[PDB]
């Protein structure tokens, strides 16, 4: 088979960067006069979209700020000025031969100024309290850069292991990031204690923010 | 435009078969182009696995050869994949792409959705739909999307005219083996009193519909 490398594996750039990334082909993908490398573009939850066929030339529609470019083994994407719309994963694909192959993808990210997150906390649902277990949700919203910290405190004692994760994906708009962290308590242990509190921790911020509520208002 | 859509992912048994379609609008003539399946397996990058073309020629990735056949049926403009003999290394998004020409070779103009397969003995379960009710000039609301399987779920707001300020967070896999997710949006808190605000849950699996009021307090 033809392995495809691609380079970088990720990368961030700021909106209005050239971006340039790299294929690397284990064999020429030229065949009498035209090499056979084309690429797309995968957003999170969407089928990849193909930008560029026959290593150079732009499937029709694509934004012109798109090109590629190269021969033989050797081939490049680039992004002119990078608008924030573009986070995604870009794939570049060899058709020469069967097996027609993909790289393993390049990562490209935005770039932008730190943004503090926005806290929120939501007590557990009656509805679902009947059902005999509490979720305590605690939403961080529209920050930038994605790394953070969230640290439960019930009662102020500091919780592990009974939270959950999970990051959207970069923010095609604004390129921001939003957090939402659970904890997962029964029933019986949710209503033995009073304060519940999330306490955030992020560049933006110079010290932690805590949101909080105490148990039936 | 033409539009591919996939049908038949769902959840397999290891050991068992899986049998997707791809369904081509039927305005398309089909006889310029290849048929192919091209899978993802999450977090994972692109394998394409099947093509046929017109005069039935088949080309199979030999990654999968031998368990694997794709067929079609022009009376119903359909492709259909069929693999036998599934694994864990099965689970991916199935995508049909249709190939168009250049100089005698295929590259993937036009893709599908994609469909889930996931390969797993456990049982189909759908969720229950829990309010995030809200409690500056914005607010966050959401709704909590709890134990369920297997992915995926999807999330509206008042039936889709809502989806500025939308984050709907990936899914975490929960201690139990279940899926959780919350989807949360920002809205002037101005309109907590007029507006309506509907979560629309989808967890066809489980032929789960829901459409939840979150109101305040």
């Amino acid at each position: 088979d033809i392995q495809l490398t691609q380079s970088p594996s990720s990368l961030s750039a700021s909106v209005g960067d050239r971006v340039t990334i790299t294929c690397r082909a284990s064999q020429s993908v030229d065949y009498d006069g035209d090499s056979y490398m084309n690429w797309y573009q995968q957003k999170p939850g969407k089928a990849p979209k193909l930008l560029i066929y026959a290593a150079s030339y732009l499937e029709s529609g694509v934004p012109s700020r798109f090109s590629g470019s190269g021969s033989g083994t050797d081939f490049t994407l680039t992004i002119s000025r990078l608008r924030p719309e573009d986070f995604a994963t870009y794939y570049c694909q060899q058709s020469h031969e069967d097996p027609y192959t993909f790289g393993q993808g390049t990562k490209v990210e935005i770039k932008r100024t730190v943004a503090a997150p926005s806290v929120f906390i939501f007590p557990p649902s009656d509805e679902q309290l009947k059902s005999g277990t509490a979720s305590v949700v605690c939403l961080l919203n529209n920050f930038y850069p994605r790394e953070a910290k969230v640290q439960w405190k019930v009662d102020n004692a500091l919780q592990s292991g009974n939270s959950q994760e999970s990051v959207t994906e970069q923010d095609s708009k604004d390129s921001t990031y939003s957090l939402s962290s659970t904890l997962t308590l029964s029933k019986a242990d949710y209503e033995k204690h009073k304060v519940y509190a999330c306490e955030v921790t992020h560049q933006g911020l110079s010290s932690p923010v805590t949101k909080s509520f105490n148990r039936g208002e | 435009e033409v539009q591919l859509v996939e049908s038949g992912g769902g959840l397999v048994q290891p050991g068992g078969s899986l049998r997707l379609s791809c369904a081509v609008s039927g305005y398309s003539i089909t006889s310029g182009y290849s048929w192919n399946w091209i899978r993802q397996a999450p977090g994972k990058g692109l394998e394409w696995v099947a093509s046929i073309t017109y005069d039935g020629s088949t080309n199979y990735n030999p990654s999968v050869k031998g368990r694997i056949t794709i067929s079609r049926d022009d009376s119903k403009n359909t492709f259909y994949l069929q693999m036998n003999s599934l694994r864990a290394e099965d689970t991916a998004v199935y995508y049909c792409a249709r190939g168009s020409h250049y100089f005698g070779h295929w590259h993937f103009a036009v893709w599908g959705q994609g469909t889930l397969v996931t390969v797993s003995s456990a049982s189909t379960k759908g969720p229950s739909v829990f309010p995030l009710a809200p409690s500056g000039g914005t607010a966050a609301l959401g709704c909590l999307v709890k134990d369920y399987f297997p992915e995926p779920v999807t999330v509206s707001w008042n039936s889709g005219a809502l989806t500025s300020g939308v984050h709907t967070f990936p899914a975490v896999l929960q201690s139990s083996g279940l899926y959780s997710l919350s989807s949360v949006v920002t809205v002037p808190s101005s309109s907590l009193g007029t507006q309506t605000y509907i979560c629309n849950v989808n967890h066809k699996p489980s032929n789960t519909k829901v459409d939840k009021k979150v109101e305040p307090k």
